[PDB]
């Protein structure tokens, strides 16, 4: 395709900022990546952020800092930035730029691809029709998610979020292994992680970490330390995106992507506004934000005609825990469902500390059924929720009536609180429980009180499971 | 007409050294046409603001210069099809890329341009005869249903030079011409019509005639007018389509637009699969709803412009299908989308946030959109009438009623109507709260009423005196323990229970409820009003001087007609007749007579 | 008069948002009227806002839509917006900019006049004394009106305040009783369609469109012309107040869409803002509309005003109302609690105002202690409310005896004094006989603020 010689220009009207201002470029086109090379050496790219007519502007990425006026070469590539994906990137480890930091090699590109992706057809979505599991018991048992649903992780600073997404991420997969194992053996899938705007310490735990579980055969790994330049900040979900697609739909395979911190990508795009002398707009960050946010989100789903399908985790904190602060309304308004976390339950030394009773879902309905799980489910969490809801406002009404006026039946409510928040939340950094696993614990837990009070499961399952 | 493609700071991006050129007008800018919307003029210099992405547009591309403005394509075929903001048909564009993607700049009709369609002159008009815009020359046959009727745009009138003999013809050929003085100028079956402007008519009629719904609630008690506007809330969990669904096949409308944004492809497959599931009798042969409604959607991640652009191209397509003599309803849900998607609007223009960055302007456009509604007999020789019907869905921030657009739209529709997690949450169907809903038509629909039934005006007085006094006296036996209390009262509270459990809910899958005739809304409502009465007198005479009628006495002196009151519904109207439901109900009403009167 | 001609342009420098600048203009003239002729043939107006130089900015009445620079022309006329006005006007429908609705013929006018008029002067001023009847007794007996006064009526979103203005309409009068009517005129701001069925219909109904000029500006029109169209109408009053010494009645309508219209165009312009956006000389704008009202020295004539605002999310400190009740001398609030018991006329009295009252009222007016009555009444009231915010709490075990005074005086007077209903017309001495048979349910020796001797004379009976 491209077979023309590449420019280069010695002209530098001005700097100022993370900004450096230029003219007498020829034909400039916007979103143009530029190299540069400085005085001493150095090596830095960037890209083009403005252009009228004659005159250009380059943001550079790496930092601006001792660029002289008449030493400084400026070259173009005219071409927008392109990713080169490949399906052999799995087991690898990268930086936000993309370049690879395991001591690995350049990636040999299988095929180039836009960056920003393509929207997808709303004719071609095709409805979720079967979940997954996590490894959580918490999340499976309580929380279904299908493939293709987009169900945020709202937590806050001081929680131990990162290490529930290190669990996710060890123990996500499928349950086909209901009819058999035989059947089961033909697994196609796998998990991008795109660790994003975070320290350094988090950073090592989670390579030690994904290096420990073994199965690194099928993970990506991207890493954005916040050191990097503040802009890669947002390039890296772009690129785990874009794998991310390439994987789904050019090799039918069933892929999970897990984002992490969000608010720092917030506030990576709120400095590249700021920087780009644009009106703020609500509480500072930007009015695009929605459909920045959309463009990121949207991307996932199921294609009509392929086997293969993406399902979003986005992990984000919410500052001072205000439930109406903009990143996290907008982040609710575009996605399906939420998950929370809670700092009592944190606070009480349980791990991981989920908080069910504001946890919703959206697809929780069509996500489970007959076939893909077992018939005892749906009436399962119902009454699970029920009795621990019982639970846990008669203790608030025994704090005052008394624990002597209590009836019995009362002293099997406060049991179950207990036992719930003893054993089926509280699962372990290792322990991996199954959905049926956890099916059969909150049977157990069922078992304290007769079928008599358990007056959300039918009868006829009830002649079944309940005398087990 | 060089594409001076300047820097951004958003998708929108601009070009220069243009000629003169009018603004709110679109123009397609570089080798891939994307297209764009001049907005500020300068000279020689006119800003552009596109909606697709802005990468790679380099300065000097081609600006294609265009001669008209912002508008939708309209003639035959429509129905059936789906359509984003700026009328693209998707299922077309999907067949012809085998793409999973859309692509950028698909310059491609909406309607087809290769496919004969049958067609019928006026018959009665030769070549010479004067004509004038709005009147009907034509008549195509779409489908089993539905005629597309064809007419003259307005501000065009001659002496036709051309009448078209009855036969097959494709989209481009010239089925009429015509003469003006001076001048003459051909039109085919397609028309193009400014967005931004509203179609004329004879004349603004009022509303005298009310929605059938299919379900008895809420087309009984806070009813619905044909041309109406109107507003209902909607969160996941209880219900918004449901409403579509039961509008779009127990009414009496001809069609349904229905508009999207921020949906998912969940609701096109699913009213997809309510087209050959949800299907009519209409000749006593079920029949899709693919043939009669249309839609028109989008996703977040399409171009905000196109986003706003959604609701008015909706709006145009249900003032065209009006114009054809028809009774259109509109759903234009999601509107705190468009809502934000105004916002978005005004955040790349420097405009003062008048009220949490919402643009100033934001009370016009409410306005001038819920104008468009309302019976109209329209412009032409054939003088037929027919309305238009909005629905928007209010979807506020986890119920706070505070947002400016909540507000503004609340003091505009007239009916309102409940929705609440709560109702839903005990099995209660349809989640309909009834002390937070209204309907400002009652006068209107007195006429109505009066003219055709001539007691179902005092039923509905007095049932909604009846509830608000049970929901008052709520409080009292809340007091005294819902153990004692006057006998009136109990009967009172006992047929407000009546009336609450086996009239003000429906199930939405039994064969017999599935649709709810008025005349056994009426028969029911009735009996159950003369039972109350008939009681009320019993056990006041019985009250008075001796031998007091207690709720015990009238329970087992009546329990099994309590019974046959109950199961008034089991009735099955779609197959046993009018006149046997009718009996049933009069008979029901003679024991009533025959029971009360040897309670006495 | 001026015999120069109109010159005509085809210089447009440039667009942005409703503004139009011309250049090369020879001699501008600060706020000329100037008519604009599209590509297509159809025709437009505005009027020139900021000169400077040869340049000169033009706002379009409108809305700026297919303007393009090198085919459409600018005419100019070099004088101020003026209007045609003549009497025979009254029988009459008129759109937002003046031109017939009724299918009529353009009004030949006995006179042109400035649409901004001008301060009339305050030495030449008499104060108004003679008053209306309403009928209604929350207003005659509570906050009366005497002709001259400009008080606004406030509602909210979903009230009946157009039942109230219809209503205050038919049964305008004299207290004191040839027959003398009234001559009204009437401008919407952006009414819906039902709205203007309904007050068509009405003044229909009772015969009165013989006396009636209508200004009808739906949400259809473009919004540029709600700036201009309430001080054409007030222009077309005040010429039949002091031109044909009628007695005029002005009724505006929902000016909080005014109020919107003019923070649209304001924003053109960046101006600098107030509370909530609004232009900070809003203030003097809503001045430069209310003021022109009342009676002036050696006429017979007199012009009274009832504007009527909504309330957005009924906060009383919004500064479209706040403004108004700076400007104006008084308020009537209509509440929405008594509309949601259902009763008519539902309209509070304890934040209602009449600052006229103190000379409207009296001896040989209406009757001696018609200002104790008022007083008295509305204490009881205030008391009662407070007496039920304590009920709230504290139990029926805590009230005292006057308590249950109180609270029986609330419940009397609240479905006795405020119910009249939709065509009920009380005489004033009927409604003093009310309220004195409100009054005597206390002992008399509670009624505080009324005199010794006023209760002496007409307590017991």
């Amino acid at each position: 395709y491209l077979s023309q010689p590449r420019l280069t220009y010695k002209t530098v009207s001005g700097v100022n900022g993370p900004l450096v201002i230029l003219d007498h470029v020829k034909f400039p086109r916007y979103a143009e990546i530029v190299h540069l090379t400085l005085p001493d050496g150095t090596k830095r790219s960037g890209q083009v952020l403005e252009v009228s007519g004659s005159k250009a502007v380059v943001q550079v990425f790496e930092g601006t800092s001792g660029i002289d006026a008449k030493k400084t070469s400026c070259e173009f590539t005219g071409d927008i930035l392109r990713t080169p994906v490949s399906e052999d990137m799995l087991g690898r480890v990268f930086n936000g730029s993309g370049k690879p930091i395991d001591r690995g090699p350049v990636v040999l590109a299988e095929d180039f691809l836009d960056i920003m992706g393509q929207p997808i057809n709303p004719q071609c979505r095709i409805y979720p029709e079967e979940m997954i599991q996590t490894g959580i018991s918490a999340i499976d048992g309580m929380n279904s998610i299908a493939r293709g649903q987009k169900i945020p992780i709202f937590s806050a600073a001081g929680l131990p979020h990162n290490e529930i997404a290190a669990q996710i991420c060890r123990q996500a997969g499928l349950v086909k292994k209901s009819k058999d194992v035989v059947d089961y053996s033909e697994e196609n899938f796998a998990i991008v992680f795109a660790a994003m705007g975070v320290n350094m310490e988090t950073a090592r735990f989670f390579k030690s970490d994904f290096e420990e579980n073994g199965s690194m055969d099928n993970v990506c790994l991207f890493l954005n330390l916040a050191n990097d330049p503040t802009i890669e900040r947002i390039i890296t979900p772009r690129l785990a995106l874009t794998t991310a697609e390439f994987l789904a739909y050019q090799c039918e395979k069933h892929v999970l992507v897990i984002l992490t911190d969000m608010s720092s990508y917030a506030e990576a795009l709120r400095e590249v506004s700021a920087a780009r002398e644009e009106v703020p707009g609500r509480r500072g960050f930007p009015g695009y934000m929605y459909t920045d946010l959309a463009t990121i989100y949207e991307r996932a789903g199921r294609v009509e005609g392929r086997n293969g399908s993406i399902t979003q985790i986005p992990i984000l904190t919410m500052p001072n825990d205000d439930i109406t602060h903009p990143i996290p309304d907008l982040t609710g308004y575009i996605t399906e469902g939420q998950i929370y976390v809670d700092r009592q339950l944190h606070n009480r030394q349980i791990y991981p500390p989920i908080n069910v009773l504001p946890s919703l879902s959206r697809l929780m309905k069509s996500a489970i059924g007959e076939g893909m799980t077992r018939k005892d489910h749906a009436d399962v969490s119902n009454q699970l929720y029920a009795c621990y809801a019982i639970g846990k406002d008669v203790q608030a009404m025994k704090a005052v009536v008394g624990e002597e006026a209590l009836t019995s039946d009362d002293l099997l409510y406060l049991e179950f609180l207990q036992k719930f928040e003893k054993n089926f939340i509280t699962q372990g950094p290792y322990e991996n429980r199954t959905v049926y696993e956890t099916l059969d614990i909150g049977w157990q837990l069922l078992r304290i009180f007769p079928k008599e009070m358990l007056k959300r499961i039918p009868q006829s399952t009830l002649s079944e499971f309940y005398p087990r | 007409t060089f594409g001076y493609v300047h820097g951004v700071s958003g998708p929108v991006v601009t070009a220069c050294d243009m000629a003169g050129a009018a603004m709110y007008e679109l123009v397609r800018v570089g080798h891939s046409e994307l297209v764009g919307e001049i907005i500020r003029l300068e000279g020689d210099m006119a800003t552009i603001q596109v909606y697709e992405e802005t990468s790679g547009v380099s300065v000097g591309d081609p600006v294609l210069r265009t001669g008209k403005p912002l508008s939708v394509e309209l003639g035959p075929g429509i129905m059936g099809a789906i359509f984003d903001g700026i009328q693209r048909p998707l299922s077309d564009i999907s067949s012809q890329t085998q793409s999973i993607y859309i692509p950028r700049g698909v310059n491609v009709s909406a309607l087809s341009r290769d496919i004969k369609w049958e067609f019928i002159p006026s018959k009665n008009l030769r070549v010479g005869s004067h004509i004038t815009g709005g009147d009907i020359y034509g008549i195509v046959n779409e489908n089993s249903l539905i005629k597309h009727k064809i007419m003259l745009p307005p501000r065009n009138r001659g002496s036709v030079t051309y009448i078209a003999p009855p036969g097959n013809y494709d989209a481009s050929d010239v089925v009429l011409e015509l003469e003006f003085e001076g001048v003459k100028e051909k039109f085919s079956m397609v028309q193009v019509w400014p967005v931004r402007q509203v179609r004329p008519v004879t004349e603004k009629l009022p509303a005298n005639h009310p929605l059938l719904t299919g379900q008895r609630v809420l087309d009984a008690l806070f009813p619905c007018v044909q041309g109406g506007t109107t507003a209902i809330p909607g969160a996941f969990g209880c219900g918004k389509t449901v409403i579509s669904q039961s509008l779009s096949k127990y009414s009496n409308s001809d069609v349904i637009i229905y508009v999207g944004c921020g949906e998912r492809g969940n609701e096109m497959s699913e009213v997809l699969r309510d087209f050959p599931e949800l299907t009519m009798e209409v000749d006593g042969k079920v029949e899709s709803i693919m043939k009669r409604t249309a839609l028109v959607a989008n996703t977040s991640n399409m171009p905000v412009a196109a986003r706003e652009a959604s609701i008015y191209t909706g709006i145009t397509l249900s003032e065209y299908f009006r114009d054809m003599g028809y009774h259109v309803s509109m759903m234009a849900d999601s509107t705190s989308r468009w809502a934000e998607a105004l916002r978005e609007i005004s955040g790349r223009l420097a405009e003062m946030p008048a009220d949490s960055g919402y643009p100033a302007y934001l009370g016009a456009r409410l306005a001038s959109f819920y104008e468009r509604a309302g019976r109209v007999k329209c412009l032409g020789n054939p003088e037929r009438e027919g309305s238009v019907s909005i629905v928007g869905a209010v979807s506020p921030p986890g119920g706070d009623f505070s947002d400016p657009v909540t507000s503004a739209t609340l003091g505009i529709v007239q009916v309102f109507w409940g929705l609440d997690k709560k109702l839903a949450q005990r099995k209660h169907f349809p989640s309909v709260n009834w002390l937070i809903s209204y309907s400002k038509y009652m006068r209107a629909l007195d006429e109505y009423y009066d003219k055709h039934f001539t007691e179902f005006v005092p039923l509905r007085t007095k049932a909604k005196e009846i509830l608000q006094e049970e929901e008052d006296l709520a409080e009292i036996v809340q007091l005294v323990g819902k153990a004692s209390l006057a006998e009136t009262d109990k009967i009172t509270l006992e047929v407000a229970k009546l009336i609450k459990d086996d009239f003000l809910q429906q199930n939405g899958y039994t064969p017999y409820d599935r649709f709810c005739p008025f005349y056994k809304t009426v028969g029911m409502l009735s009996n159950m009003i003369s039972f109350y009465d008939m009681a009320r007198r019993a056990v006041e005479t019985t009250a008075q001087s001796d031998n007091k009628i207690t709720w015990s006495i009238i329970r087992e002196h009546m329990g099994e007609i309590l019974y046959k009151l109950s199961s008034m519904k089991f009735k099955d109207p779609v197959k046993d007749g009018e006149a046997k439901i009718k009996a049933d109900y009069a008979q029901l009403l003679e024991d009533m007579q025959n029971a009360f009167r040897s309670l006495e």
